[PDB]
């Protein structure tokens, strides 16, 4: 169970600096290339830098070279992406990755948002139904991204559609998660939205009811 | 620096079909090329390295070939799960490492019409000053749809936002939510409400209230 | 023929190796040769060195090993240091001089406690410790 886990992703003001950390589990360092690869919302992948754990040698992409730097702590199996002079163009999900040309291992990624806007927590409203019937949770007016939704703590996955969030006019993100379930089970089985907004450290459970 | 031009932007096929994706390089790379798959909300997965070397666990339907500046990736027997975005990448110890723009892959499918739902604003959101009303389109093909809100009684437009899911990994369909937001009072006076859907799968557009 | 039995370093024929192997008409023992002409001294003092005069032995860590072994303890064939396939790495000879990183020879460039290892030719196994006997053994 060899893993890579990123942390540090949050909301930053433009011109400020931030440090992301990747920690590896279940394998030797060692011996490997560690690259960072980012992905702006709705865009493609962009490799930005690597370090050789053993060499200590670093290489950065032109879009980044002046202001980002990569370090490591081999003893702790950790790599640090140290960012400075952040601009809006830096807003992306950052991936810690194992390799340079061959990337067998990826982290799930940590989301960095470069903005002057303030962190706002989401309000959760039940989407109530009216054979098979759809119901939902509505995760409204939060910032920044992202928000994860599950149903009955991951017990309910089948036929679940958690929509990509859209930026509202207000400047706040809004998102819907829906699920098809039998109408008969409306009275008996218990359906709850499990909403998690990490940037706000907000966790909400909401039992949707007809 | 080094330019990886990846063409085309998007390709489509039905199950069992075959798709071919091109990557061309500004400089020679000498079989130092890799192919990745990525589905939304997930990190990419390594498919091909070298130019031809197949990463373990990955189906043989994925075929990598090429050399110098010309590279190709062919998915031969195509499953529903292959629907993703695929990237060509070249990485070298130094200098550098670079990705392609990517290529979106759609699964051609039997036309399926959406199942339409429509949702009430909760009491709680009405306690607050705002009121959002959502229309749900479920599991339909193709992606293209038209949604229009009207109630008491016409063409309320300029105030809706719609989000669309990625293509399903199992049934190769899409789904979409359209939301219409208004102040409390405006909707508050009016009582019943309705949404309207126009799709290739349906004979005449559907109104759900 | 006898070139098979020589540690050949390129860019630095059978008659030469044969006449070196027999030590025919030689005032000494022929430890090395160039393709031809012979020496009673090797690089440790196209170049070809006699594997009899390449110590197939090590002390503890074995930082100064230079044999031609190219197999792992698991019995996997080592991957050439010039190749990034299957496995990519930062062990170029320009970064490591005199440590002799050529072909797929087992090596220990940083005095690891494991002893010399190699990059396997098996994609799933990145690197494994080659089984090498010490002299003391």
């Amino acid at each position: 169970q060899q893993q890579l886990v990123e942390s540090g992703g949050r909301l930053v003001n433009p011109g400020e600096s931030l440090t992301l950390t990747c920690k590896a589990s279940g394998f030797t360092f060692s011996t490997y290339y560690m690259s960072w690869v980012r992905q702006a919302p709705g865009k493609g992948l962009e490799w930005i830098g690597y370090i050789g754990t053993s060499s200590g040698t670093t290489y950065y992409a032109n879009s980044v070279k002046g202001r980002f730097t990569i370090s490591s702590d081999n003893a702790q199996n950790t790599v640090f992406l140290q960012m400075t002079s952040l601009t809006d163009s830096d807003t992306a999900t950052y991936f810690c990755a194992r390799g340079l040309g061959r990337i067998n291992l990826w982290g799930p990624g940590t989301l960095v948002t470069v903005s002057s806007a303030s962190t706002k927590g989401p309000s959760v409203f039940p989407l109530a139904p009216c054979s098979t019937a759809a119901l939902g949770c509505l995760v409204k007016d939060y910032f920044p991204e992202p928000v994860t939704v599950s149903w009955n703590s991951g017990a309910l996955t089948s036929g679940v559609h958690t929509f990509p969030a859209v930026l509202q006019s207000s400047g706040l993100y809004s998102l819907s998660s829906v699920v098809t379930v039998p109408s008969s089970s409306l009275g008996t089985k218990t359906y709850t939205c499990n909403v998690d907004h990490k940037p706000s450290n907000t966790k909400v459970d909401k039992r949707v009811e007809s | 620096e080094l330019d990886l031009t990846q063409t085309p932007s998007s390709v489509s096929a039905a199950v069992g079909g075959t798709v071919t994706i091109n990557c061309q390089a500004s400089q020679s790379v000498s079989n130092l090329l890799a192919w990745y798959q990525q589905k939304p909300g997930q990190p990419p997965k390594l498919l091909i390295y070298g130019a031809s070397n197949l990463e373990s666990g990955v189906p043989s339907r994925f075929r990598g070939s090429g050399s110098g500046t010309e590279f190709t990736l062919t998915i031969s027997g195509m499953k529903a799960e292959d629907a993703a975005t695929y990237y060509c990448q070249s990485g070298y110890y130094s200098a550098g490492a670079t990705f392609g723009a990517g290529t979106n892959v759609e699964i051609k499918r039997t036309v399926a019409a959406p199942s339409v739902f429509i949702f009430p604003p909760s009491d709680e959101q009405l306690k607050s000053g705002t009121a959002s009303v959502v229309c749900l389109l479920n599991n339909f093909y193709p992606r293209e749809a038209k949604v229009q809100w009207k109630v008491d009684n016409a063409l309320q437009s300029g105030n809706s936002q719609e989000s669309v899911t990625e293509q399903d990994s199992k049934d190769s369909t899409y789904s979409l939510s359209s939301t219409l937001t208004l102040s409390k009072a405006d909707y508050e006076k009016h009582k019943v409400y309705a949404c309207e859907v126009t799709h290739q799968g349906l004979s005449s557009p559907v109104t759900k209230s | 023929n006898t070139i098979h039995e020589f540690k050949k370093s390129a860019k630095t024929a059978d008659q030469c190796a044969n006449r070196c192997t027999r030590n025919k008409g030689l005032p000494f023992t022929c430890k090395a040769f160039v393709f031809c002409l012979w020496f009673p001294f090797n690089s440790m003092s196209d170049l070809y060195e006699n594997k009899d005069y390449i110590r197939n032995c090590i002390i503890g860590k074995g930082g100064s090993y230079k044999g031609t072994v190219s197999i792992t303890k698991s019995g996997i064939k080592c991957q050439p240091w010039s190749s990034m396939i299957p496995h990519e790495h930062s062990f170029l000879p320009s970064s490591y001089r005199g440590k002799d990183l050529q072909e797929n020879y087992c090596r220990n460039p940083r005095g690891e406690e494991g002893g010399p290892w190699c990059f396997t030719s098996n994609p799933e196994v990145r690197y494994e410790v080659c089984d090498i006997p010490q002299c003391s053994e």
